[PDB]
């Protein structure tokens, strides 16, 4: 097993494997980012990654097609966007258009081209592209009331399009904020943006983060977590129906929850807690959500 | 200003972790020292439908699972697991089928007991001279209603049933039930039984949603219920596996039931028999409930269910797949993906480009599932 | 005795005849026929041959209501029902409970039923089965045992429970049960009543009808009261609005099975009946088949009831557009055309042999029948001329 | 109403309006035949035919389609045949072959030609056509033991032809002898002679005479009359079935039974009996003989 002591030597808020899993990307208060290079059992420090002004929160990796590309968000209210051209490290792109810290970053489904979602404390979201080709323009629009601790895609999907008798694709991503909702958001061309398509209500505290499950099957899955010390479930049968919620255990947790992560195959769910241990879960026969392994370490 | 827990998946079979003490460590590690493979989805023989397949592989590997899982977990309730193995091996008799639901013969050695056979005094009631040519002058002037409502005032139930059979299965059923309930959970089970070969399962068993007292005996006796119908159906030496429509109405009906009082497991048991198609079109028309997948979609025996019980349906030659459970096999090659078994996962993938090309290129489903499996496809190179 | 004067009489093709009569010097005498031969006006009433086209309906509809009229009020002990029968199903004005009072008049039984009836308590005298035995039926068909729950809840004399196993079981001890139940314990022509209308009602006609030839006091009873029992029958049909004359099959098998027990018992009036409430078609072939009895002519084939009656039955099945014609009856229709010509009703006459003529020539020319009816036919004309 | 007396000094035996009720022939104990002509009311003696040598017992008019011809039978056991021609009679064949009285003579249905049928005491029954155009051959059967009174023909009938799968004629006809049977004869080509086809037995003295019914229905019927003093009626469902035997009515009648003849249309029976009264008799429904009429005079 690869253990990496001593990464920084402030808080480590985010820690996260490129697509092959041979480089690792940390972050830290210390306001840096730094790479390590995973190869088999052994590991070493490629470069350390300076630019922000605050603490870096989360960091993540961009499809692999698009090359090796990373990108960081900020306390500092910016999001910097980090190249690996012949083995060396550099900045390529900023996204600066937040008036407080940026707590979420996500690359989109590659099917959308180099795209990011960033969720940020003033209350507003943000999409953005990369290019290296031409130019951007953000895409902003007003997410929460207090804030936005957390936004996630929904998977690529292609759906019917009415007015013209066709197919058209539906983007769609959820947010979670300090006002205790989690919404879902769906592009509109008409309208030139993404708009509010539903309102979840569930949570008595303000939501850290919401995952979509990244399932192939029909029904749509999201994890919500909050500080309420809860985590819902929602599924829908059908991209235009209602959305069901569920508890994932029927008693509070110990302490309060930060993260939710889908694995790849969209069954099995691992939450971060205070308690400062991580729980695996997934559905039994009757579709209750069980112990799937833990790690307490 | 604390410091949280990581956790992270990879594309790679690799899983990134951080866990505060009780100087923070960052720890890589396969996904299998995490997670660990059940030898079920490994040792399943491939995609069946695969025509590579072998009936053979298939009926073995049921034989052991089974035998491995009851054994390592007695607790463990084995109806479907049982009940699909049945149904592979057309060895099928109702007769086999009911003994699984619920063993008739704890029954027998009561039966076998001793019984007193002493002559009795009069319990019942039964039309007098008088009565009885009023019943039939009102026969005889084709009165019907008069004839009954006269038999059931004087609480004669047998002339209530003659007459109840000139006047269809409606009236037929109110006749049992009145002799039954006149004056326990004896007439409850008596009642659906006489039901169920008459055609009025969908009227017997629309009385439980109304009393809670039945409903209860219902759903907590349902394996006995199901298992005395399916004991009394008429052997038919010609075709044995043919349902009779009234015993296939009660099957769905009863189902239906089931799955509204959250008994998904139950109900798919039913489903099974009465062999009901995995589709979204609501099974029954006068209701909503259908019959998306044996049990949880996102559990490893669905997936396993869900594609035995398909290939089962395929021995017809006319039939042609099932469609509401393609996103379940793309997500059982994604789950092979997880567990490093890209072998078995191309096999799928491969199998399921054909499945979904023999689909209009213009649906929702297929422009989906195309990509979908585009998606997994490519992350198994 | 050759030495002794006899009788002498003859009859001729010139509708005269010749008679001698020893006195109680002979005298020989020629006079026409019809002074001895006193004629009917019923044949010479009778509008033409029916389904010659030249036809209307009108004509005989009024003239069957002046027959019958006629008939019954010159006549009151004659039977009716066959007219009355033939009437209806002229006319479309025919329900299963107009038919049911014409056979039977149920306004005698209203009476009765309207008389006050007590509705007061009574006691047990009847059986039925207690919580144990009742767990014992339950378990029995729990275990599939048909056998061992019927003869648990016969034994213990509960008919209810009995008839409901069973119903599991088929229509055969279905009908054991109702006849342990009604004969169990004068009493007897009613069991006799109830036991037949609840056994036609589920496909045991058959069955209950043949019971009949083993019991000579039963057989006595059926045939004496044929006319209430079809009644009840039919009576008891469920209406149906769109097939009015839509005979359910269980109760066309009992039509028949005593349309021919009521044949053996010589009474080939009621037999008829029961073959035409049934749409039975006349021919040479046998009603059922594992019996010989025919259903050939309406009455005996000689009497004019008969020639009338048959032609209309066939009338009535000629609305049936499918419907080519009843061969069997072919011969008495040129019957019918030779008495009309004895009755100088050369008019008349002539008006059947020529439908007849292309009634006939409408025929495989080989038959045998054919070949005879078309012969037949020819000297019936030739006479008529 | 005609009214002819003194047809005859001695015994009249035999009186028979022609085919059109134009002429009547009378027979007598004195040895001859007597011609009236019937047009109207009236009448008038049209020729005396002497010829036979003992009482002449029967007569029989041949169809008009052969011309105005006659048919005398005799105690002197001859068979006499006379013609009309010009308005005057005269002898143009003699039929003398038996060897005792001859009982009765009859024309066969037109369809045969112009063919009698002859019955003796002798115990025999012959068979000769009548013809002015070529040479005639009798056929004799031994029919009866005691001796023959009566023989009558079958209507004419084509039947199934197995041997060849063809359509062939059955000549039948009935006869009745003083050995109390009644005797059924079918023409047989092979044999070239008239075969027993069935022996009826029922009554118990002497049978007078028997009419095969001309009915144009399908059944077949016949009348024996005997001095038993009952009239047996024998139907035939079947052309090739068994003779269905039935009482005319329960009870002897009162005196000897003579003559017995079918109207033309073949439903009415005219008894003639030894009481001196002519009964006319006719099915109900039920199918029973019942009184149709009488002559008593």
């Amino acid at each position: 097993m690869v253990v990496i002591a001593n990464a920084h030597n402030e808080l480590i808020h985010d820690a996260v494997l490129d697509y092959y899993g041979k480089r690792l990307a940390t972050c830290s208060s210390d306001k840096t980012i730094k790479i390590f290079e995973v190869e088999g059992e052994t590991h070493k420090l490629i470069d350390t990654l300076t630019g922000h002004e605050g603490p870096v929160w989360r960091v993540d990796w961009a499809h692999p097609k698009f090359g090796t590309i990373l990108a960081s968000c900020s306390y500092d209210g910016k999001v910097l966007i980090w190249k690996e051209e012949n083995g060396r490290w550099s900045q390529i792109a900023v996204h600066a258009v937040h008036s407080a810290s940026v707590n979420s970053v996500q690359w989109a489904p590659h099917e959308y081209g180099p795209l990011l979602l960033v969720a940020s404390s003033d209350g507003k979201v943000s999409v953005v592209e990369f290019k290296e080709n031409g130019t951007t323009s953000p895409i902003i629009i007003d997410a929460h009331a207090i804030g936005v601790n957390s936004a996630s895609w929904a998977p690529a999907t292609i759906e019917e399009d009415g007015e013209h008798n066709g197919t058209k694709e539906s983007r769609k991503f959820v947010t979670g904020g300090a006002d205790n909702l989690v919404k879902i958001w769906k592009y509109n061309s008409d309208a030139q943006t993404y708009v509010l398509e539903s309102t979840l209500e569930g949570h008595s505290d303000w939501v850290r983060d919401v995952a979509w499950s990244p399932t192939v099957l029909l029904r749509s899955y999201l994890a919500s977590v909050s500080q309420d010390r809860t985590c819902i479930i929602w599924t829908q049968d059908n991209e235009q129906g209602p959305w069901k919620k569920t508890l994932l255990k029927e008693e509070k947790f110990p302490d309060v929850l930060w993260r939710a992560s889908w694995s790849l195959s969209g069954n099995v769910l691992a939450l971060s807690g205070g308690d400062n241990k991580v729980t695996l879960w997934k559905e039994n026969l009757e579709g209750k959500w069980e112990p799937a392994g833990e790690v307490h370490q | 200003r604390r410091q949280f827990p990581i956790f992270h998946w990879s594309a790679a079979n690799k899983v990134v972790y951080a866990v505060p003490p009780i100087v923070q460590e960052i720890k890589v590690t396969p996904i299998d020292q995490i997670i660990k493979p059940n030898d079920m989805l490994k040792s399943f023989p491939g995609p069946l439908g695969s025509a590579k397949l072998k009936k053979k592989d298939l009926t073995k590997w049921m034989e052991t699972t089974i035998k491995s899982i009851s054994e390592n977990e007695s607790s463990t309730d084995m109806t479907i697991w049982q009940l699909l193995e049945m149904k592979l091996n057309d060895k099928v008799n109702w007769k086999n089928i009911s003994k699984l639901l619920y063993n008739s013969d704890e029954l027998l050695m009561y039966l076998s007991q001793p019984f007193p056979n002493g002559d009795m005094i009069p319990n019942a009631y039964r039309l007098d001279i008088n009565c009885q040519m009023r019943v039939l002058a009102f026969l005889q002037t084709g009165n019907h209603d008069e004839a009954l409502r006269l038999a059931l005032s004087k609480r004669d139930y047998a002339i209530a049933l003659l007459v109840g059979s000139l006047m269809g299965k409606d009236r037929w059923s109110e006749v049992i039930q009145k002799y039954l309930y006149e004056g326990k959970e004896l007439a409850h089970f008596l009642l659906l039984i006489f039901q169920v070969f008459v055609g009025n399962s969908k009227m017997a068993i629309k009385s439980f949603y109304t009393n809670n007292e039945t409903s209860q005996w219902a759903s907590e006796n349902w394996k006995s219920i199901v298992a005395a119908v399916l004991i009394n159906i008429p052997e038919n030496n010609e075709d044995p596996l043919l349902i009779p429509p009234v015993v296939l109405e009660f099957l769905i009906e009863f189902g239906i039931f089931l799955t509204k009082k959250g008994l998904t497991a139950a109900a798919s048991t039913l489903f099974i028999i009465g062999n009901v198609p995995l589709s979204n079109e609501p099974v029954m028309a006068d209701s909503d409930v259908i019959f998306e997948s044996i049990g949880n979609m996102n559990t490893f025996e669905s997936i396993l269910w869900d594609e035995i019980y398909e290939y089962i349906f395929s021995y017809d030659p006319k039939f042609k797949g099932f469609s509401s459970i393609l996103p379940q096999k793309i997500y059982h090659a994604s789950l092979l993906q997880e567990q490093g078994l890209n072998s078995l996962g191309t096999k799928y993938t491969d199998y399921l480009s054909s499945s979904v090309r023999k689909l209009p290129k213009k649906d929702i489903l297929t422009i989906n599932l195309t990509r979908e499996l585009s998606e997994v496809a490519s992350r198994l190179s």
